[PDB]
């Protein structure tokens, strides 16, 4: 058990190119999104990993 | 110092010129007080800016590190990435730290140098009108007045003009 929860759910995830096309089809087991990311702005970026707050 | 004039005859430096990194002054009944070499001063401020600006440029690329996460199943992968950023820091840092030192040294001396040649560069112009004391100054077989005083510094002081009023004056 974890999260009092012994199943579990394995996601995936992929970029859709601009004028291509998704396809799910699924008897079961499918967790589907209800939505989906546009990259909106592009650039030098990062993730920075700290314990701290913004000022 | 290397060139032995810094810390070696001249033994010590004088608070009372403001005017630039080195000179002289003179005791003419006349008068007497601290002016500095234009030509030399000049040369070596440029010179050293030149050092400086061709350090802090000499990293203008150089290497720089941005984040990254790997799976546990990644380890490899991760502990190659921690030794390569890790060693290029480690190169980079040795880099700097000795390049400055180095040119920290040779800076120094250079001052050296340019000092001792300055002097040999007054002593080859007066040199059998005067006595050297040893002690990097110039005691007079004649009077060098001011004019002349400042024609020592412009670099002609006119040798064989003053040749025979020292050259009979001198010996006793």
């Amino acid at each position: 058990k974890v999260n009092g929860q012994g199943g579990r759910m394995e996601f995936s995830w992929t970029l859709l190119d601009m004028w291509d096309t998704i396809n799910f089809e699924s008897t079961g087991n499918l967790i589907a999104p209800e939505y989906g990311f546009k990259i909106s702005k592009r650039g030098s970026s990062g993730i920075m990993k700290t314990e701290g707050t913004l000022e | 110092g290397l060139f032995g004039a810094i810390a070696g005859f001249i033994e010590g430096g004088w608070q009372g010129m403001v005017d630039g990194w080195y000179g002289y002054h003179h005791s003419n009944d006349q008068g007497s007080g601290y002016a500095a070499d234009k030509e030399s001063t000049q040369k070596a401020f440029d010179g050293i800016t030149n050092k400086v600006n061709s350090v802090i440029e000499k990293m203008n690329t150089q290497f720089e590190a941005v984040g990254k996460e790997f799976s546990n199943l990644e380890r490899r992968l991760e502990n190659l990435n921690k030794k390569m950023e890790d060693g290029f820091l480690d190169v980079w840092t040795y880099n700097a730290e000795l390049l400055v030192l180095m040119e920290n040294e040779r800076t120094l001396d250079f001052h050296d140098s340019n000092v001792k040649n300055l002097y040999d560069k007054v002593r080859m112009q007066l040199r059998d009108n005067v006595k050297e004391l040893g002690n990097g100054c110039f005691e007079f077989y004649h009077k060098c007045d001011d004019e002349c005083m400042n024609s020592v510094k412009n670099g002609t002081y006119d040798y064989p003009k003053y040749e025979e009023e020292s050259k009979l004056n001198r010996n006793e």
